[PDB]
């Protein structure tokens, strides 16, 4: 489930 | 005891984090007797210059009239990056070259520093949406970009986090992150991986804040209690810690390819994420391992 978190944290980038 | 100097004023233009500069000059004993020269601290200091500067050599003997080249070396390391980033210090200084039983020669150091996202706090980075030298982010875009690259290209990278990258590429990566939000980070996987480590190590405040450090160690053996210490961190620190733990667990899945095992991760990342201002080393790795497994 790393890809979900990473995608979210990439918001605004 | 007399010296002749090729020059006395030196300029260090566009100084960058971890990028070496050298300004060289020649000293020549123009006196009639042999002299001893050495750089000395200015009235009431410990050192003869600031940390980011060094003289090579800083002392010597000169017969009349042999010459010697002096290298004035500027290198902004993790010790100075934050104060120079902040403007609390400037690329300026005075070096006092001292003739044993004689004159003092004053060398003036000037120039300018270019701030880096490296050595900048997680909190300030999460508040800046554009590159430093072009609601807050959950994590700094720069750490996201590094992890993003590794996640995309390096999951199956042999010896990830065990092979050093290329110095040239490291600098390219840092400059890249200082000035852009790129589609691809330049450089090999090993370079990007090492840039990440350098980023964490350069943080003015570690991922796990200093004051929580000791509580982490004490709590090291109770997983419910470790997690709660983590809850005490500021939002951006908590997020970066969780983010990284999740990333490292992701890499552990590909261990058969990238050689990334729990041992290596523990010993490598513990000291980076959990710095103090022995066998505490053991409770530390234990603390981290608790999260990886």
């Amino acid at each position: 489930p790393f890809a979900r978190l990473h995608e979210c944290y990439g918001q605004e980038i | 005891p007399s010296l002749e100097l090729s020059r006395r004023e030196f300029v260090f233009e566009n100084v960058k984090f971890r990028q070496l500069q050298k300004e060289k000059f020649q000293i020549s004993n123009n006196g009639q007797v042999p002299c001893h020269f050495s750089f000395i601290p200015k009235l009431n200091d410990s050192q003869y210059c600031k940390p980011w500067l060094r003289a090579e050599p800083f002392e010597g003997y000169l017969e009349p009239n042999e010459t010697v080249d002096i290298s004035l070396d500027v290198y902004v390391s993790k010790d100075s990056v934050t104060i120079l980033n902040s403007g609390e210090d400037k690329i300026e200084d005075i070096l006092v070259l001292h003739l044993d039983r004689g004159k003092d020669y004053f060398l003036t150091i000037s120039g300018n520093y270019l701030p880096s996202c490296f050595g900048t706090s997680l909190e300030a980075l999460c508040r800046m949406k554009r590159p430093i030298r072009e609601r807050p982010l959950q994590v700094p875009k720069e750490i996201w970009l590094l992890v993003d690259h590794l996640f995309k290209y390096a999951c199956h990278q042999e010896d990830l986090f065990q092979t050093p990258g290329m110095q040239e590429e490291l600098q390219q990566i840092i400059d890249c992150l200082d000035t852009s939000i790129p589609e691809t980070i330049p450089g090999s996987n090993h370079s990007v991986a090492e840039a990440l480590l350098i980023f964490l190590e350069a943080l003015p405040e570690p991922v796990i804040c200093y004051e929580l450090y000791q509580r982490c160690l004490d709590s090291a053996y109770d997983p419910r209690i470790c997690r709660q210490v983590i809850s005490q961190l500021p939002r951006c620190h908590r997020n970066v810690f969780r983010y990284l733990m999740a990333f490292l667990r992701e890499l552990l899945k590909f261990s058969e390819y990238n050689s990334v095992n729990a041992n290596m991760i523990a010993t490598l990342f513990t000291s980076l994420l959990l710095r103090p201002p022995p066998s505490d080393r053991q409770r530390a790795i234990q603390f981290l391992l608790g999260f990886l497994l």
